DNA sequence: ATTTTGTAGCTACTTATACAAAATTCAGGAAAATTTTTCTGTATAATGGGAGCTGTCACGGATGCA
DNA sequence: TGCATCCGTGAAACAGAAAAATTTTCCTGAATTTTGTATAAGTAGCTACAAAAT
């Protein structure tokens, strides 16, 4: 891509000769070959980075990188997260203990998205009518108005 | 335009967008919900046609009280609730528009009155069946059937049935005589004729 | 004096079961297709770079010394 | 040997290649519904019926 690169330079500056500062891109393109998608992915695809801690600059107080947060997210978010769980838990776990616990094992809950009905029809007590069944109920139950209406607003 | 696929709801109750939409095509039925459970499908349209009277039941303070349902893959438009109450405010026929859609959804109601709650699970199945085939039907030799691709339990919701959607039809699908599947098809062989 | 209460009853009558293959879809595999990344050569001849900076200190050292 | 200086502190190449990758295809396979389908009773109904309270 380096040469590409050069040599669009080169080409492009051929274009800018006839057509100043080579506004042309697509029209660049009937020479580049490419839309200018790939055009400007080159431009930014040469770019050398930065120092982390370049002084900042107006001031040379600081270095860069000093303004900005890692992968990492604030509490504000994890804490209503995690309201989410409890405040779900019990209001789940106010409709029939024995299913609340297919619903966190065919669900989540905990780390499984997930028991595939089939390993958990048996987990629980081997079956396989009293599944979707009692699953839909278990929704339907805490769905609808004062059950579903308590994530209405917390729909973390 | 709004709308979903064959496996949605419109909305719950408790939920403040109350105002009348406009079903632009398919049925997007409604599943008017309740307590422990059990919702009626009602609600159930046609192209450009409205449903969800909500800024408009106790004013604009009214809850839903039943969850909706984005029926087949939906396809609804609705309008800013001053076209039901701004624009509607204005001259009559504008509001009437509005009750005309709503006579639709009432027209909807007495359709199901009589049919549903008849009193057999077979007759009342057929009660409103010829009447489905009056809705979503399809045409075809045999007759005006529908062909939509469904259960054999939202039929029970149709009656409150188990296995009377597979076992029952079946009948009228060859030893009665009224209809037929491909995979999960339906032809209405008829208006009335044979099975009446 | 019918009517509601009955009792002694069924039949119809309808869930319920459980299975069940049939669908019916889904996922993964497998390519295979291909796009992108690598690799290699190049023959007149070619044989030391860039810079500058030039205003405290201290100390301990300063070995280095004469 | 105290007395120099004197470390260094706190403040642009390419064409030719190939081979990778990758990646779209497939397919498939299975796994997984649904539905059909039985299934089996029991049944809750239901429908008359009967004597005895309007």
């Amino acid at each position: 891509l380096y040469e590409t690169i050069s040599r669009i330079k080169k080409t492009t500056k051929l274009l800018s000769q006839e057509m100043g500062r080579k506004p042309t891109e697509e029209e660049i393109a009937t020479r580049m070959e490419m839309t200018i998608e790939k055009l400007r992915f080159i431009a930014k695809s040469a770019q050398l980075p930065i120092s982390l801690e370049t002084p900042i600059g107006k001031e040379e107080d600081s270095r860069l990188g000093d303004f900005i947060e890692s992968d990492g997210e604030t509490p504000e978010d994890q804490v209503s997260k995690n309201l989410l769980r409890e405040d779900l838990e019990k209001v789940l776990d106010s409709l029939s203990p024995r299913e609340r616990d297919v619903l966190r094992l065919r669900y989540g809950l905990d780390d499984g998205r997930m028991k595939t009905l089939e390993e958990i029809g048996q987990i629980f007590n081997v079956t396989r009518e009293r599944i979707r069944q009692i699953e839909a109920k278990a929704l339907r139950k805490l769905r609808h108005p004062n059950r579903n209406s308590v994530l209405k607003e917390y729909i973390r | 335009v709004e709308t979903f696929e064959r496996n949605k709801t419109i909305f719950f109750p408790g939920d403040p967008a109350e105002r009348v939409y406009f079903l632009l095509k398919g049925a997007v039925k409604l599943s008017r919900v309740y307590e422990a459970g059990e919702e009626i499908t009602v609600a159930l349209l046609r192209e450009n046609s409205v449903f969800g009277v909500l800024s408009l039941l106790t004013g604009n303070k009214s809850d839903r009280f039943y969850h909706a349902v984005a029926f087949t893959p939906v396809e609804l438009l609705s309008a800013p609730i001053e076209q039901v109450e701004q624009a509607l405010k204005e001259n009559p026929e504008l509001s009437m528009l509005m009750l005309r859609g709503l006579s639709s959804r009432i027209l909807q109601t007495e359709m199901m009155i009589e049919t549903l709650a008849h009193r057999d699970m077979g007759s009342r199945l057929v009660s409103f069946l010829l009447i489905l085939c009056r809705d979503f039907g399809v045409p075809c030799a045999d007759g005006i059937t529908i062909d939509l691709k469904l259960s054999h339990q939202a039929i029970a919701e149709a009656i409150g049935s188990t296995r009377v959607t597979v076992t029952r039809l079946l009948g009228d699908l060859r030893e009665k005589k009224m209809i037929s599947i491909h995979k999960k098809k339906i032809t209405v062989h008829k208006p009335v004729t044979l099975s009446r």
